[PDB]
Formats: structure tokens, sequence, C-alpha cells
RNA sequence: GGCUCUGUGGGUGCUUGGCCGCUGGCCAGACCUACUUCAAAGCCACCGGGGGUACCUACCGGUUGGGGAAGCCCUAGCGGC
RNA sequence: CACGCGGGUACGCUAGCCGC
């Protein structure tokens, strides 16, 4: 009974086709060196990555004249940018065309600190004049404000409402005011019963509606509840706090950007400890933002750097630096979740991405399914020794390279005082203070 | 063309129903080698850049054929296990394919209208129907 | 250089991880449907306004 | 954010639903001027919704003598009917994208529920239409009878004609 | 009940494509860790249950032949009956090449078997499709040729001179030649890694690295002339073997020998070794064949007799071997079945070729198709015999129609993957698995009277005092 | 009838058979897988010239921790040098 | 919850009672 393997070349071409037909055996004889052929093509994952990471994108405009120093977004539209530098003026960008600007205008007379759109069209904007509303987008531009607004001290910061026509403003006098657009005149203070320091930044919370935080030079945060209008619960940290965002996918969780060169991340119903300690700066952290999926972080930080964070890391995931930007004051997410915006202090709004190395665009399937099978072998492979190294070298301007030197061989001293300090004292007969518990020195209702 | 990258897969979900046809004493080994290389060139001409709604409609009948053709030798075999839901997501699947690449051709939709209505499919024919409706107005 | 030097975060044991790798992720080595299901991302992100969630899921 | 968008040609008009829907702040990016040229990667983005051709080329010279002129015909306020989810704007709307911004306000007088953006205005659905008049020849080929070439030749013909009134005062051949 | 069959499909494919045991999901103690492990063990199941489900879309059907009568046996059967019996497209592969003034002859297939290169003593090395019948090359060399071997493609080819080794080009121009490799004996090269392995006649090993021109470690057997080289396609390790009836287990990251596996009395002359990594068959200068287990490194049965000491032995892509001894090879079927754990000695033979006075130089295994090449004094014969080859091939790894497309970009992914040579080692999967005195000191880091005779017995001969000395002094006081 | 080209056989060295697991068999082949006591002595082993030497390798000398062939002795032991 | 083949009440049809 003999019969022997005949095969056709009709087990690769059909004849009068052109398809090349590729017949496949998945058993493990046939394909050896599984795992290192795989940390082969992980390795040229990540040196692929580091070739391809080239996040700077473009510049809005000619820029502002001096720094930015504050800007907000449209979380309705997708394109509507603005942003007020510091001699006053603000500018209302379109996306789509970053060539120049839509609209301008010589608004205040000092810095603007807090700006921010309204969901119908219009935006206002704080100084230490006071608040104004204008109409960017009209048949005729007006340069001239529809409404303005200077009773209730010197205001800091702005924060819209998601669904209704209410703001709050940040005021220096320790109270923060909630307007109602169309029929309301001064609006409803709300405050801290005897409180004095400067509220710096407020944010409604954009899930849960009618919450609102706050944090204050008192190194202190505080919350609101617009719904009974009294203050809630503060605590206090041990550093100053620059400014506290929500979280846009989980209601509870806020994080607050502060000059201890770091980002707290907290629950705002158990102010006990902090949920995460993101800790990479070199000089303090000036803005922080959630991006719109909930899961990434961008702080623009005091020294020339952007530091783009997972929700859980704890650790940098990008950093982004350039010898032409100056500072770093607001950085912001666009609405598509891809793309970071920052106002620095050298008058320029620049468009960085997220995933650097990640471009954009319809791709074509064995594209993408070779971008993904990438990323799902480095999150596989990506802690063995050299494709760690690659994956965590990224070039760093001098200055932060010499002072985060310095900030390690102080941490480590400080370490090593309060270890010999533990060792030879009496605070060896107790359980070691985690140091999520330590990021909180006080909370009182 | 990536074709047998892209038929890889009807032929991967195709398998696990070739699997029980073996398991039960219904198909012999040779008989599914045969379906198995018969569905193997019809992907591989449906898949084609240049294709035509009579290979479509001739991959359909082939399909239809074989589900009548199982359960003629399953009511033989006297089995009640061996259900046709397969067999019509597949057919539903060479439908809906073949009306995305050719929506110009009337013969295609009354065939797939005529399908859907045969296995007592009226939410879905009138789903299609609508379709065929906004296309051919 | 091969070897790894110490257990990643959420691994608690040596046969734990060593034995949670254990299969190779690429096409030679699993099927089609395999690899689509093993290689798709966790966070699945299109285009559009990414609004904050209005009312609860769940 | 768009959801349909019309496309009038001299074959008739067809409305394309869009599915991966283009990305607005990267508009001017390389990677994504080669995915609008490449009719492989821009196919993705749109897949063919309804179509309507012409009955004659006197239903044609009305279509282009209507539209040009900015008035919305009649069975394109029918095809709108038969394609568009039937709503009013109070709690949900629809995005259609159309060529021209007189167009689109008369569309969205006719129907409330739906929301245009004209190409003169929104770079979105100017690079959108734009991709769809270049690969206009392939998306429609599986029901186009014949070519658009001498359609849009004859029709540009009749509708200068019309304009014009050439017939009546040339008679010297 | 029914559900015994899908108890026993899921036994079987976690046997076969599971490559493990299984994570123990119970011993978990986090929370978090115990659901994402649960996750990933439904995903490795269903992985290794779907492979098991499309194995059935398999196109071919792996050749035999089987004994009908009681009297009939499977090693009388002639050429002529497997010519008359079988199909004609590959009763037409039975050829065979009469060339007798140029040596004895020396084949070897490209590893789809596209294109076979033969080599005679005297200079004579030849490049052909031997299916198609067309030769891509032909050249007379002039002095002698130890032994010519394919690179990664059939482009490239490389031939041991009288003093070097030569690579040359598809057309048979010589590219160059290697003057760090000196009367170079034996080659074999590495197919994933890009390495070209090469012993010399000193006993010198010397890796080159083909892709990028470097030799990466000249290892120095330091016993004998080596008598014989194979491969591992499992491990990529070399199984040398010695004169002194040892063969030896190499690698390029140690100058000693891995293992030392202890054979026959005399010599041994010919080595060969599974696809798989399972099982090495050696014949010996002693008349005896035996096979052993290498997952395990001991000797499967006793050994087998060959009647003359076996001048090559080549084993194919199923089971079958076949031992090339004087002027007649003999084919084995069943010497090491993979399933059993305890293997049994096969009486008969599978199938014999002829002894008729050409004396057998080299046997090969077609790599895809059931045939055998045999290169004898007479030149190449290549004989066709059914059981053997593997049916089913896969596509993307290696392609036996492959076009000039799909050839050129296979080459670009495979010089892409190719694999450093520091990733050798005696379990090919190791890459990712704890150091664990790396691991100790990081958690060390991170937390923070028969033997003390003998310690001072070492410790007296120093003469530091070193107080912990001064310590075990005062302890043995104590004693 | 002639030139040219090609093919086969013999010759171009002094005549003792075709094959094999060969003191015997076979040319129609036959039988198929046994039998086993003790791994191995050392040395040599061809790359063009001048130069560099971080890393790898070779050679030489060491260092921590274990390991104990062998040599020596005796209070005899789970011994001791 | 139902999804195959038969005889039924009933067909230019398949809705309903019991089986194979």
């Amino acid at each position: 009974k003999i019969k022997a393997l005949t095969r056709s070349i009709t087990a690769q071409q059909a004849p009068g086709s052109d398809v090349q037909r590729a017949p496949r055996n998945l058993a493990p004889e046939l394909h050896p060196f599984e795992r290192a052929r795989e940390y082969q093509r992980a390795l040229n994952a990540v040196k692929l990555e580091r070739m391809f990471a080239k996040p700077f994108l473009g510049q809005l405009g000619n820029g502002h004249v001096q720094g930015v120093y504050s800007m907000c977004k449209d979380k309705n539209s997708l394109n509507c940018i603005a942003s007020g530098s510091g001699d006053g003026v603000v500018k209302v960008w379109d996306l789509t065309t970053r060539d120049e600007e839509t609209w301008r205008v010589a608004a205040h007379n000092n810095i603007v600190k807090g700006l921010t759109f309204t969901n119908d069209k219009k935006l206002l904007s704080c100084a230490t004049d006071g608040i104004k509303l204008w109409d960017p987008y009209a048949s005729p531009s007006n340069t001239t404000p529809i409404a303005t607004w200077q009773e209730g001290g010197p205001y800091t910061s702005l924060s819209f409402h998601r669904s209704a026509n209410t703001f709050a403003a940040s005021s220096g006098q320790g109270c923060i005011r909630i307007w109602d657009l169309e029929h309301s005149t001064a609006g409803q203070a709300i405050q801290w019963p005897s409180f004095v320091d400067t509220i710096t930044d407020v944010c409604f919370n954009q899930v849960e509606t009618s919450v609102i935080g706050s944090v204050a030079t008192d190194r202190s945060i505080i919350l609101f509840d617009l719904r009974t209008n009294m203050p809630v619960i503060k605590t206090v940290l041990h550093f100053a706090c620059n400014r506290i965002v929500f979280n846009p996918m989980e209601a509870m969780n806020l994080a607050v950007a502060s000059e201890d060169h770091n980002i707290y991340i907290f629950d705002a119903r158990n102010f006990d400890k902090a949920l995460n300690i993101q800790k990479g700066h070199v000089a303090a952290v000036m803005d922080v933002e959630f991006s719109p999926t909930g899961e990434e972080l961008v702080s623009g930080s005091y020294d020339r750097t952007i530091r783009l964070w997972r929700r859980d890391a704890g650790h940098s995931r990008d950093v982004y630096h350039t010898k032409r930007m100056q500072r770093v004051f607001r950085t912001m997410w666009t609405m598509d979740s891809k793309y970071i915006l920052t106002g620095s202090d050298d008058g320029n709004v620049r468009l960085w991405r997220a995933n650097a190395s990640e471009r954009s665009g319809v791709k074509a399937t064995r594209q993408r399914q070779a971008l993904e099978y990438n990323n799902a072998l480095l999150d596989r492979y990506g802690h063995l020794p050299e494709i760690r190294r690659i994956r965590r070298h990224r070039h760093l301007p001098k200055v932060v390279k010499k002072a985060t030197e310095i900030k390690r061989e102080e941490l480590a001293a400080i370490k090593r005082r309060e270890e010999n300090e533990r060792k030879h004292s009496n605070k060896k007969y107790e359980k070691r203070k985690s140091e999520r518990e330590k990021a909180v020195l006080v909370k009182q209702q | 063309a990536w074709v047998a990258d892209k038929a890889r897969f009807y032929l991967e979900r195709a398998a696990p129903e070739l699997r029980e046809w073996e398991e039960k004493e219904i198909f012999t080994k040779d008989e599914i080698r045969n379906l198995v290389a018969k569905r193997s060139d019809f992907e591989h001409l449906v898949l084609a850049p240049g294709t035509k709604p009579t290979d479509f409609l001739n991959y359909v009948n082939w399909e239809r054929s074989l589900d009548r053709l199982r359960a003629k030798r399953c009511a033989r075999l006297n089995i009640r296990s061996v259900t046709s839901h397969a067999s019509q997501a597949r057919t539903f699947g060479i439908f809906e394919r073949a009306v995305l690449k050719h929506p110009g051709s009337i013969e295609l939709w009354l065939a797939y209208l005529e399908f859907a209505a045969q296995v007592k499919a009226t939410k879905r024919w009138r789903r299609i129907m609508t379709r065929a409706l906004r296309l051919h107005p | 250089k091969y070897l790894a030097t110490g257990l990643p975060h959420p691994f608690e044991s040596q046969q734990q991880y060593e034995r949670s790798l254990r299969l190779p992720v690429g096409p030679e080595w699993m099927t089609k449907e395999t690899f689509q299901d093993a290689t798709k991302p966790r966070v699945i992100i299109k285009q559009g306004i990414i609004a904050p969630m209005s009312k609860p899921m769940y | 954010v768009v959801n349909f968008l019309l496309f009038e040609s001299a074959v008739g008009f067809s409305l394309f639903e869009v599915v991966h829907q283009a990305d607005t702040v990267g508009l001017e990016l390389p990677e994504v001027k080669d995915a609008m040229k490449t009719l492989d990667k821009f196919g993705k983005m749109v897949k063919l919704r309804s179509f309507n051709p012409w009955t004659s080329a006197a239903q044609g010279l009305e279509a282009i003598n209507l539209i040009s002129e900015g008035i919305m015909p009649e069975y394109l306020k029918s095809a709108l009917e038969m394609n568009l989810p039937q709503t009013s704007g109070k709690k949900s709307k629809v995005v259609l994208g159309v060529a021209d911004k007189k167009l689109a306000g008369e569309i969205t007088a006719a129907f409330p529920g739906v929301q245009c953006e004209a190409a003169d205005t929104s770079e979105v659905v100017a690079a959108l239409l734009r991709g769809i008049r270049t690969h206009a020849n392939k998306l429609h080929k599986s029901l186009q009878e014949g070519d658009i070439g001498r359609a849009q030749l004859g029709l540009g013909h009749a509708y200068s004609r019309a304009k014009v009134k050439f017939s009546v005062h040339k008679n010297d051949n | 009940k029914a559900e015994l069959d899908r108890i026993r499909r899921y036994k079987q494919a976690q046997k076969k494509y599971g490559r493990g045991p299984r994570v123990d999901i119970k011993s978990v103690r986090d929370k978090k860790l115990r659901r994402t492990l649960t996750n990933l063990e439904n995903k490795y199941k269903t992985a290794a249950l779907k492979a098991k489900e499309a194995e059935i879309l398999l196109e071919n059907q792996t050749g035999f032949l089987e004994p009908e009568g009681e009297l009939e046996r499977t090693y009388k059967v002639r050429q002529d009956e497997i010519v008359k019996e079988v199909a004609v497209e590959v009763a037409q592969k039975k050829f065979e090449l009469k060339l007798t003034e140029l040596g004895p002859y020396t084949c070897e297939y490209s590893r789809n078997g596209r294109d076979l290169i033969l080599a005679g003593r005297k200079g004579h090395v030849a490049t052909m499709d031997w299916r198609e019948g067309k030769l891509g090359c032909e050249l007379q060399l002039g002095e002698t040729v130890r032994d010519a071997r394919f690179l990664h493609n059939n482009q490239f080819f490389a031939v041991a001179q009288k003093k070097y080794v030569y690579i040359y080009d598809h057309n048979g121009v010589e590219i160059h030649c290697l003057r760090k490799h000196v009367e170079v004996s034996h080659m074999e090269f590495l197919p994933y890694h890009f390495l070209l392995a090469t012993l010399s006649i000193s006993g010198q090993l010397k890796y080159q690295d083909t892709s990028t021109g470097q030799i990466v470690a000249e290892i120095a057997t330091k016993h004998g002339t080596p008598v014989s080289l194979t491969q591992n396609p499992y491990n990529a390790i070399l199984h040398i073997g010695q004169q002194n009836g040892t063969v030896t287990l190499w690698s390029p990251n140690s100058t000693d020998p891995l293992v030392k596996l202890l054979a026959h009395r005399g010599p041994v002359r010919s080595l060969a070794v599974d696809r798989e990594g399972r099982y090495m068959v050696s014949t010996g200068q002693d008349n005896k064949m035996c096979i052993w287990d290498i997952r395990n490194f001991k000797e499967a049965v006793n050994s087998y007799f060959t009647r003359a000491p076996a001048t090559s032995v080549a084993i194919s892509d199923t089971g079958l071997t076949a031992v090339g001894w004087g002027t007649h090879t003999t084919i084995w079927k069943g010497l090491f079945n993979k399933e059993r754990p305890v293997q049994v000695k096969v009486d008969s033979p599978y199938m014999t070729w002829g002894g008729q006075g050409q004396v057998v130089e080299r046997v090969r295994w077609c790599p895809f198709e059931d045939i055998l090449g045999i290169g004898h004094n007479e030149g190449f014969s290549s004989i066709i015999v059914p059981g053997a080859g593997e049916a089913n091939y896969d596509a993307l790894e290696v392609n036996p129609f492959e076009t000039k497309k799909q050839r050129q970009e296979g080459e670009v992914k495979a010089l892409l993957n190719k694999l450093q040579p520091e990733m050798i080692a005696l379990d090919p999967n190791f890459i990712g698995n704890l150091d664990l005195r790396s691991e100790k000191q990081r958690q060390a880091e991170r937390d923070l009277n028969t033997a003390l005779k003998k310690y001072l017995r070492k410790q007296r001969k120093k003469n530091i005092i070193d107080e912990k000395r001064l310590k075990a002094e005062e302890l043995y006081r104590q004693m």
C-alpha cells in the first residue's frame, strides 16, 4: 500500500488567480526559538520606537509677546483653544488653521490669570482687574466685552460647569463665588468660614456635577458642594499646591500639582492617604491635566519640561523639552486624547503629541497589527536589561540632568539621616509609615 | 493582496464545525479534507481583487447546499445535536461582504433577500430591504 | 544579560512569573484569531470628542 | 464629528456614511495627507450609503440650475428624507457634511434635526469631501453605469447653453 | 459521558501546544494578581485549544507504505515497485546523476529543498534546481573540496577548499575567501542565528557571523582532531564527535564542552539529531549505533549494530532515519517515538537501498519531499521513500515554492530577527527567567561541630587573623 | 561524388569475473537487531606587515565561599594532619 | 423560551395536539 506525498504548485497558486496561497502549520517543531525570536523582535521594537519618537508637531501662530500664563480649551468643540498672555492680550485659536489667530483682544492691564469657555460659545477671562466676558465668534468682530465683574476681590481662576451656564471664580479673599449666567449679577460667595489665604485654583468636577475642588496657599485643598452651598472638607498638605484637577472618567479621583515637585492622586471620599504619588520633576509642577480618557496625565513644570504619565505609573512615561521653550505654565490635552498643548513663558503655545512614536491617520491592517504586536511584545519583555535601558534612555537638558542628580543625592542623604535616627532613637519600635500616608499632614472638617 | 492572511480567519472560524462533524460519524476524514479544500478555494476566490457577483453566488450556493446535504445526512444517521446555526451565520457573512463589495448588483441583492426570507429572518429581511432600497431607489 | 534581574512589580513568585509568560505572542506560533485577541490593546481610543461620562453605566 | 455627508456629481448625488472619522488636529500632517491620497486608506473612512441618479438630462440641468443658485431640489429633499434618521434636534442630532453653505442652511431649515457642516467653513469636511472627489470614480464603480467623463461633458454643455441662450442666436454654420 | 471527548481534547492540546505545565491560580494571594492571572490562564487555554482545533485545515497527507500479507515485509520493496505504484510528479524525482571522474560526491540541499549543491572530492562543485532540472552553477575549482554547504538562501554557498573556505554567489562568482578558517574539514550553518561554524582539522571551531562578517568565538576543542559534526536544530548547539569516542556539545559562549556524552569505543563516525531536539543517533567505528534522549541526557535503548562503520546518518522530518554504511544505506522507521516514555528496539529496517558497488559518502533528506539523496563515488542518486518528509510546511518559516518577492521579504525579515550568538544554551527558552542570585541580593538590600574544624584548617593558612576566626577559636575551645 | 558537423564501439600502459553484511554465498536473494566488561596515554597542528588594547577569549599568578581523589598517622573513628 | 423528520386540526402557505 504505497503512497507518497505529492505537492502540486496548486498549493501555492491555484491556476487563474494572483493570490499567493500561504498554507500554515502551527506545530512547534516547525518554529524554533520562540522566546528568543520574540526577544529579538521586542528589542527591534524598542529601537524602532526610540528612532521614530518625534513628538514635536507645531506651534500655534506667531505666539504671544510675553509669556502664556493662562490657556483653556473648549470642552464641547474640538478645535477651539484660547490663550491669555502676560501683557493682558487674549487670543482665540482654531486648531485646524494654525497659521494665524482667529480673534485677539487687548483684554486687561495685568497678566491673564484664569480663562475659560462658556458652554454656549463665549469666553471668560480673569485678571486682577476683574473678570470679563467676550463673544469671539460673531459676524462682526467685537473687541469690547459684553459683561464685566469687579466686585469680589482679586480673582485668580475660572471654572465652567459641564452642562448649565454656571461658573465659579476663585478669588483672592479666600472665597470662591458662583455665578449663573443670564439671571445672576453678583453671584453667591462660598467660603470656608474663617479663611484668609488666597484660593489659587478652582475646578468643577465634570463627571459629578456640583462638586467643586480648590487649592489654597495654606498648603490646603478644600471641597465644595454646590447643592448645599457650603464647604465640605479641608486638608492641609506639607507643601503648597499649584493646581487641582479631577478625573474625567472616575468622579472621585483628583490630582494636585504641588511645589513638592509632585503630583498627588487623591480620593475625594477618603483624604487619609494619596492613591498615587507621581514623582519625577526637578522644579515645581505648574500645571497638571488628566487625559479625557482619564488614564494619563500631562504636567508642565517650572523647569523646562513636560512629563507624560500613566495613571498607575508613579514615574515618567515621557519627558518633552526644547531649548526654545523657556518655562512651562499651562499644559492641556486636546479632546482627541492624542495631542497635548503647552503654553510656555516664551509666549509660545506648542502642540506636541502624546504617544510620541505613534503616527495618526488611517492605518492599514498589517500596519496597525505590527504596531499593536510591538506594543504587546514590549508589555511582556519590557523589563529585561537591554530592552529596559534602551526604552528608558531619554536625552534631558544639562540643567535638568544636573539638578536631578543633585536631587537624588539630597534625597538619599535625607533617607540615610532618617534611617540612622530610626535605628538609634526610640522610633525603632514602630511600624514604618508609608509614603502615601506621609503625603498628608492633617485633615479637618 | 493580503488574501492568504485575510482568508485565514474565515477558515479558522469554519474549523470547529468540521471538528464536530469529524467527532460525530457524519462526514468521514477524506470528505472533510475535500470540504476544507473546497472552502479554501472558494475563500481565496472570494477575497481576491478582481471578483464578481456570480463568484459570490457560487460560494453562497455551495455553502447552502452543504447545509442541505448535512441536514439530509443528519436525519439519516439520526442525530439531533448538530445545528445549522453556524452555517447560516457564515452564509450571512458571505452575503454581507458580498453586498459590501458589489452594492450595485440587484441580482445579488435579490438573492440575499431570497435567502433571508427563506431561512425565516423577517427583521433581518427588513433591514436588508432598507439597505437595498437606499442603494437602488 | 538575557536573564531578568528581578521580579516584575505585580508578580510574587518565580514560578508565577516564569510560568505566566510561557507562550509566544507572535503569528508564527498562534492562530490568527488568537493573535488578534492577544494583541488587542487595553484602551481602544477612536477619534472624536472624548467627553467625560454623563451618567453611571453600571 | 461627522455622521453622513452629501456629494453631488454629474451622474447624480450620493451620500456617504463615515466610519472612523478623520483626525482634525493632524489635518496638515504628512501621514494623514498620504492617507487621504491612497484609496486603500480612505475607503476605510468612507462607506457608500445611498445613491440617487438622475432620470434624465433635463433633471440634471434643473439640478445644477437649482444647486448652483443655492436652492435645494425636491428630490434631494426626498432622498434626505429617505436616508437620514428622522429626528428633531431636541435630544439627538445628525451631522451632515455638505459642500456649500447656502445648501447647508437650507437643509438645516428643511430638517431641524440635521446640523450641516459646510466645506467652505470646516476643514475636516473640506478634506473629507476633497478625498471623495479624488476617488469618486472608484467609490461608485459598482453602480456607475458607463463613465463620468461624457456625463460631465454633456452636462457642462447643457448648463452653459442654458445660462447663455446659445442656440437662439448662434446660426451661422 | 459526552464531555469525555472534551477533556481528552484539552489534555491533548495542553500536551502539544501548551509549552508549559500551567499557572497555579490558587496559590496567588493578591486579588488583582489572582484575577489577571485567571484571565491569562483562560486566554492561554483557549489559545492552545484553538490551535488544536485549527490543525484540521492542514492540506497534505503524510506518505506511508504498509505490508498487506503476513509474508510480505516492508524492506523487500523495490524502487521499481514504488515508482510503478506512486504518482508521476513524485516519480519524476527518482533520478540518478552519473559523474564518475571527479571524486566521491557530497550532497546538501537548501533548507527549503529547492536547490541542491553537490561537491566532488577533486573539485567539481555544482548547484542545481533538481526538480526543474536547471543548474544554477557549475565550477571546477582545481584543488580538493572538503564540504559544500548552502547559506541562508540558495543564493550564497560556501565550499571548504584545501586551505580556506570560500563563499560564492548564485552564478558561482566567488564573493570572498575566509582566511581565518584554515584547513576546514567540517561546516554547519546555523539558520536562525546567521553563524557559520567550521571545525578545522586541528580541532579549532570558529563561528563566523555571515551577515556582519566577524568571527564571534574561536573555541579550541582541546582534545584531538574531530571526526564528525552535526547541529541541533532546536538549540543551535553543535554536537561534534571526537576520536576517543565521546560526542561533545559546544556553544559559542563557553570554551569547555557543555556536556560530553560518552559513546562508542572507537571514534564516532557520524551523528544525527532530531529537528524537535529530542533524540540523537550516533554511529561509531565500533560497529554499533545508538540513540540518546537529549532532553534528559541518557541512552534510550540498547545499541543497534550496523554491519560496517557507517559513513553518514541523517534523520528526516518525521521519525525516519537513513544510516549509510559502506556501499548501501538502510532506513529505519521507529527508532525514537516521542510519545513513549521508554523506547523499544526495532527488529527490522524500514527499507534498504541496494548495494551495487557504489560506496556511500553522504546521505541527506530532501527537507519537504519524500525522497532521499545519496551522494556516492559514482555521483548522485535520489531514491524515493514514502514515509519521510513533513507533509505540511509553514509558509512563514520556510517555503518550498518561494517566489522572488517572497524570498526577498523573507531574507530581510530573517536579517532583522537574526539572533545574537549569546542566546544559545541547552534550553533555548530561558530568555526572561530569574537571575536568582540577583533577586536574592535585591530582596536582601530591600529588607535590610564537623565543619567548624575544617573552617580553621582552611583559615590557618592565610595567616590573616580576622576576628570571625577569633570567635571560631573561642568556640573550638568551648568544644 | 565532395566538404563540414554529429553519434556509437574499439584503441590510445601487460590480457586473472558482477555483487555482498566476502575462508563463504548470491545473482528470483535469505535472515533482519543481536552481543556486551570495566570511557579515553601524552605532544604537535599553516591566518601577510607595523601598531592599539576598552570589551570577549587563551595562558600565568592570586582572592572570597563551598568541595573533597590521593599522601601521612593513630588515641580506632560519623576520626585526626 | 423555541430552532431537526411523521401523521393530525389546516395549504397556490405554515400557526396549533401527540411522536420519531
